[PDB]
């Protein structure tokens, strides 16, 4: 375990000649060594001697078994010694014993667990978009705009591989809000908006939700419910000039603060006492300190509307499986369930339906535009019907609310599928109640 | 002495399904993990899937992942491969094997079965 | 890798026209535009124009205004250029290249150059 | 349009020698809008440097360059037999133009 | 996924000749490489494990070596019975992969 | 030092019954029923029975841990 | 292992590998003394309404 | 002091308290030495 080689042992006399004893005992810790190595194979070492037959030995034999992850109920006696145990995965009776935390079970019916049908296949469906998103066209631009007059571009009808930006070492910051950047490739959006500008290093701190300052208030602001990523990098070698690259400016004065994604390029104040030009140039120079050097900033904002997505990450569309329990993903809409043809009369503008539980129960396929119904895979409770353990160890199992055809002495009742019980056409007083007029008893079977 | 016998091969259509099995004898099957490997006529070997001795974990190649399922029965010493949504490219001879592997299978020996041909048309 | 393939050499009379193809492979056709230049025997590079593979937008050197036109075919991922009203001075080798100097979507200048050049198409006018 | 002038016309150098090639624009050109090319006899030209700070794919590290204002430089730290070719400067700050070309020969 | 390649794709040699096969991994697989031999109509047989570990029963004329990404297989004295296609398998990481194989023919 | 020493013998199995249980930790407990999750030998499992001298001792997989037992006086 | 309570000699038959005991309340009710290696029982000091 | 170096390239990320001192990539196009010295 984690590099620790643990040994347990026990040594007792045995009355058997050539087998293992039927009974119970526990092994005690012998040694625990911090070895720190991987083990995949092993071999047993024996002592040999040189006889007339060559290298030989007296009779020797051993047994080898393997361990598996299991749950056990262990019983400690008064002296703190383990005297008994239950393997909770051995059979339905042992499961009942573990559930009831006892080695003895009384006559009756007990619910021990639940069953669920697992998905047999996975499918993925995305829009048939072939173009790639022009991110390089924005990031690798020769010039960026001033912050008081920030630019915006819309990205649509394309595939966006966000790992090209995320894993880039060219960026000093890559701060995402509302979304994890490593998961962007699994999402679809209606649109993505890219805003860009040049500011000082120290001003990059203002490019976020809930911020204030000369830039946050008068040049560029993000909303409190912003979802997107803020990307910035040093451009001192590009956007700086000797004498000051005063071509870049920012808004210094305004009568009121801006709203999110607002822009104001008015040049209204002549100058004089208490009268100043609203814009202030940047003294961007190659010899400036790190926080005073120019940085290029790009902000990617995500848009979600009830409409076919036009910006999706990398896609691997598959075929469509029906009438089976499957995993699915419709334009980012993941889940597990059975998909079938729908009888729901959707109107052309409707892409999916919803229940009162706030779940999707029907979708429009992004490629065929047909409507599919979504249902959960079969599940239900499992109960064990037993005589007391003082009578017998034979049990019957009831699968609640399910057909016997979906389960894999098999009787179908209104309570569910009953397996292990022998149905008879006689009638008696009710012993162990099952439901809907049906009871069971020990008559032996 | 040690035997691995593939069966269940046949001819099916695209979009259909087929279940293969491999009987094991002559060794402690329940102690070893197992691999499926397939080979098209005139082509090299393609690894398909691996399953642990206990039937716990399952591994698949990207070429079959999401379509094929590997399973086993340690009571009947039999290895299984359940293939759905078959394609023409799945035409190959499918082998069960106990591959010698100092890292994963833990086997010190290497055994291959006869192989069974599956055709999709 | 990324490659461009052009047409073979042709000989034309004065007043005629020549069309040169540029078949692209190894990259997404609509990610990068196709640029065109030519070189007269023993001379340097003369820019003719550039076409966007995404939206079909074109830009030309002033010298070739009204003389050179361009088009793209996305289904065959191929660019084309045509020079009309040929003269004896149009004897040159014509080249295409993958462009990273102008955006194909926004038309803005980018940090890049002409790469993945074709083999060149020789056109003679007599 | 902006005209590019290269200098010197031709360098005469032995194998193993260092070479420097200059280009001057008639107008100020941003470094982000400039590139360098190389061409061998009978062959199509190739991009060597784009942005004046970044080499093209497949280009050896012996190739470099820099510049500002109107004056830009292409350098080769050590000439190989394959470097004795014709080089060009290009700008796309205004329209798109190429220089007259410069040659390096033995 | 770790990709395996082999060189040459095929070769021919006479009896007594020395034959070598080269394998290369796209990733460092230490010495975790198996060498398999296959003839038409038959399942693959393991000759070498862990790069250079010769399997019991394999003739002394066979050997293997190499490490990291670069591995080799050698036959010191080719016999008429050694005409077969050899494959490299890496088992450092799941999923496991096989190379394209190298064919040895008869000259 | 090393000696250059033949045929593996057929496999055989026995019933593990309820053997292979051990103290999961070193904490003292008494008069109590305690549920635990760990690697154990499953009850009534099929255990492989080897005979070194009916001659070899084969290399076995370790898997997820091994239960070993040996009956002898020698 | 800090706490407050009355310490007495234990009658608990600890095995050599066991350093302390625990109750169902997830509390320690016996420890092995680090110097004498004897087992001590731990009980709470008297209280009531 | 280029005697001090760090790992720049690997095919996968390390686990907690893991160490890898392999020097496997010759260098060439898309082929780089895994270690990078400190200036
Ligand atoms: C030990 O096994 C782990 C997997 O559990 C693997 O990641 C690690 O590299 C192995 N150690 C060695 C030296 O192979
Ligand atoms: C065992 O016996 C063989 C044959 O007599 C002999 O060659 C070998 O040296 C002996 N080894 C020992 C330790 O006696
Ligand atoms: C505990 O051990 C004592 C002997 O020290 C013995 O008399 C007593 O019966 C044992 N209790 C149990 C439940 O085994
Ligand atoms: C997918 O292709 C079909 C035609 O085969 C077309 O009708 C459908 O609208 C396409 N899906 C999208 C999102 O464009
Ligand atoms: C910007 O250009 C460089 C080549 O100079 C390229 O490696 C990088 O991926 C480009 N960035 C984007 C977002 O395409
Ligand atoms: C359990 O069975 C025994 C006979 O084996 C009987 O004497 C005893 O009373 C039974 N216990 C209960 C609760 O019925
Ligand atoms: C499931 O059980 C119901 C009765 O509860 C029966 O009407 C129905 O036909 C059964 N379905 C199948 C497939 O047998
Ligand atoms: C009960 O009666 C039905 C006919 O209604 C018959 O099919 C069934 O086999 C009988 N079962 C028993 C145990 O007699
Ligand atoms: C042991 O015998 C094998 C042949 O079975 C031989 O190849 C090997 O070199 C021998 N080892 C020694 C130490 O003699
Ligand atoms: C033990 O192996 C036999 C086959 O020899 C099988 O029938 C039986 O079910 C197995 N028992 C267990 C618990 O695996």
């Amino acid at each position: 375990i984690d590099g620790y080689f643990k040994i347990y042992s026990k040594h007792t006399p045995i009355n058997l000649v050539r087998d293992l004893p039927q009974g119970f005992s526990a092994l005690e810790p012998l040694v625990d060594l911090p070895i720190g190595i991987n083990i995949t194979r092993f071999q047993t070492l024996l002592a040999l001697h040189n006889s007339s037959s060559g290298w030989t030995a007296g009779a020797a034999a051993y047994y080898v078994g393997y361990l598996q992850p299991r749950t056990f109920l262990l019983k400690y006696n008064e002296n703190g010694t383990i005297t008994d145990a239950v393997d909770c995965a051995l059979d339905p009776l042992s499961e009942t014993k573990c559930t009831l935390k006892s080695f003895t079970v009384e006559k009756g019916i007990y619910q021990t667990s639940n069953f669920r049908v697992q998905p047999t296949e996975s499918i993925v469906r995305f829009p048939n978009i072939t173009n790639l998103c022009p991110f390089g066209e924005v990031f690798n631009a020769t010039r960026f705009a001033s912050v008081y007059a920030w630019n915006r571009k819309r990205i649509s009808n394309c595939v966006a591989d966000y790992s090209v930006l995320y894993n880039s070492a060219s960026f000093s910051t890559f701060k995402c809000y509302g979304v994890c950047p490593t998961k962007l490739n699994d999402l679809c959006f209606t649109n993505v908006y890219a805003d860009s500008f040049v500011i000082r290093g120290d001003e990059v701190r203002q490019i976020a939700p809930g911020q204030t300052g000369k830039i946050a208030d008068y040049n560029y602001k993000l909303p409190d419910d912003f979802t997107g990523c803020v990307i910035a990098w040093n451009s001192n070698n590009l956007d700086s000039k000797v004498g000051g690259n005063y071509n870049y400016q920012y808004r210094l004065f305004r009568k009121s603060n801006l709203k999110p994604f607002e822009r104001d390029i008015s040049t209204e104040i002549v100058e004089g006492f208490n009268c100043y030009s609203p814009l202030q140039s940047y003294g961007f120079q190659p010899t400036n300190g790190v926080g005073y050097q120019p940085y290029r900033v790009v902000v990617l904002s995500f848009e979600l509307l009830h409409a076919p997505a036009t910006v999706c990450g990398p896609k691997k569309s598959t075929n469509l499986v029906k009438n089976k329990c499957v995993n699915f993903n419709f334009n980012g809409l993941t889940g597990t369930g059975v998909l079938t043809e729908s009888n729901k009369k959707f109107l052309p503008f409707q892409q999916f339906g919803r229940d009162i539980a706030d779940t999707t129960d029907a979708v429009r396929d992004p490629q065929t535009l047909e409507i599919l119904d979504i249902t959960p895979c079969s599940f239900g409770g499992v109960s064990v019907i037993t005589p007391g353990t003082n009578t017998s160890n034979q049990v019957a199992v009831l699968y609640q609310g399910v057909n016997c055809t979906e389960v894999p002495n098999v009787f179908q009742t209104r309570a569910g599928c009953l397996i292990g019980a022998e149905h008879v056409n006689n009638s008696y007083e009710c012993d162990i109640p099952i439901g809907a007029g049906i009871c069971a008893s020990y008559q032996q079977s | 002495e040690v035997q691995l016998v593939e069966s269940g091969g046949g001819v099916v259509q695209p979009g259909g399904s087929l279940r293969l099995s491999c009987a094991a004898s002559g060794f402690t099957f329940n102690s070893y993990g197992m691999h499926w490997v397939r080979q098209a006529p005139g082509k090299g070997l393609e690894w398909v899937a691996f399953i642990r001795y206990d039937g716990g974990n399952k591994y698949y190649a990207d070429s079959v992942k999401g379509r094929f399922t590997i399973s086993r029965d340690n009571s009947k010493n039999t290895l299984y491969l359940q293939m759905k949504s078959l394609r023409a490219e799945d035409t190959a001879v499918y082998y069960c094997a106990n591959l010698k592997d100092s890292r994963y299978s833990g086997s010190y020996y290497d055994y291959w079965g006869q192989g069974t041909l599956v055709t999709v048309s | 890798q990324v490659q461009l393939v052009q047409s073979g050499a042709e000989v034309k009379k004065p007043g005629a026209s020549v069309k040169v193809s540029c078949k692209a492979s190894g990259y997404p056709f609509t990610s990068y535009g196709i640029s065109w230049v030519r070189q007269a025997p023993g001379q340097g590079l003369e820019w003719m124009g550039w076409i966007s593979t995404y939206n079909g937008n074109t830009n030309y050197a002033q010298k070739f205004q009204g003389r050179v036109t361009m088009t793209t075919d996305t289904s065959t991922t191929t660019g084309y250029m045509e020079l009309r009203r040929l003269r004896s001075d149009d004897t040159a080798v014509y080249y295409c290249a993958r462009d990273y100097t102008r955006g194909a979507w926004f038309g803005e200048s980018l940090i890049g150059g002409f790469d993945n050049w074709g083999q060149g198409t020789l056109v003679t006018v007599s | 349009e902006i005209v590019l002038t290269q200098s010197p016309g031709t360098l005469s150098l032995s194998p193993g020698e260092r070479a420097t090639l200059s280009c001057r624009a008639s107008q100020t050109v941003s470094s982000t809008s400039l590139a360098w090319y190389q061409q061998k006899p009978g062959q199509a030209p190739r991009l060597l440097i784009y942005g004046a700070s970044s080499r093209a794919t497949g280009i050896p590290d012996r190739f470099s360059g820099s510049g500002s204002g109107t004056d830009f430089t292409l350098t080769i730290s050590r000439l190989e037999p394959e470097d004795f070719a014709v080089y060009y400067c290009q700008q796309h700050d205004t329209s798109l133009t190429f220089g007259g070309g410069t040659k390096v020969e033995i | 996924v770790i990709w395996m390649t082999q060189s040459p794709s095929s070769l021919s040699a006479s009896v007594g000749d020395r034959v070598t096969i080269t394998c290369q991994a796209s990733q460092d697989i230490r010495f975790y490489l198996n060498w398999y031999q296959q003839k038409p109509g038959k399942a693959p047989k393991l000759l070498i494990s862990d790069a250079s570990n010769m399997e019991t029963g394999v003739p002394s004329r066979f050997s293997g070596s190499g490490s990291g990404t670069d591995f080799t297989f050698t036959i010191s004295s080719l016999q008429p019975e050694d005409i077969a296609t050899y494959y490299c398998q890496q088992y450092d990481n799941l999923p496991f992969t096989f190379g394209p194989g190298t064919k040895v023919d008869f000259k | 030092q090393c000696v250059n020493l033949r045929t593996q013998l057929p496999p055989a199995y026995t019933n593990s019954f309820t053997r292979g249980v051990y103290y999961p930790d070193k904490v003292f407990r008494s008069s109590v029923l305690h549920s635990t999750q760990d690697l154990f030998l499953p009850f009534f499992s099929n255990v492989t029975w080897f005979h070194a001298i009916h001659f070899d001792n084969p290399v076995l997989p370790f898997n997820d841990g091994v239960y070993f037992a040996s009956t002898e006086k020698s």
